[PDB]
């Protein structure tokens, strides 16, 4: 699994699972692992899911 | 800002 690495959302971002981690513009989203081209895996409100690469920028 | 538009999910349908 993915250690000390970091996203911020750019936009809200609400899933249409559990499978899928909701956050808001703004967050601090702890990367896990990546799914595809288009779909990461990390952690932010308590909860673990996927969600789009597209909807953060990845922070230094 | 408008929220992107959402890929499409990763499925085997």
């Amino acid at each position: 699994l993915i250690k000390h690495m970091r996203a911020e959302a750019l936009f809200d971002f609400t899933g249409n699972s559990k499978l899928e981690l909701n956050f808001k513009a703004g967050d601090v989203i702890f990367l896990l692992s990546r799914i595809n081209k288009d779909w990461l895996e990390g952690t932010v409100r308590g909860a673990t899911g996927i969600f789009p690469l597209s909807f953060v920028k990845i922070l230094k | 800002k408008p929220q992107p538009a959402v890929p499409p999910r990763p499925s085997a349908d």
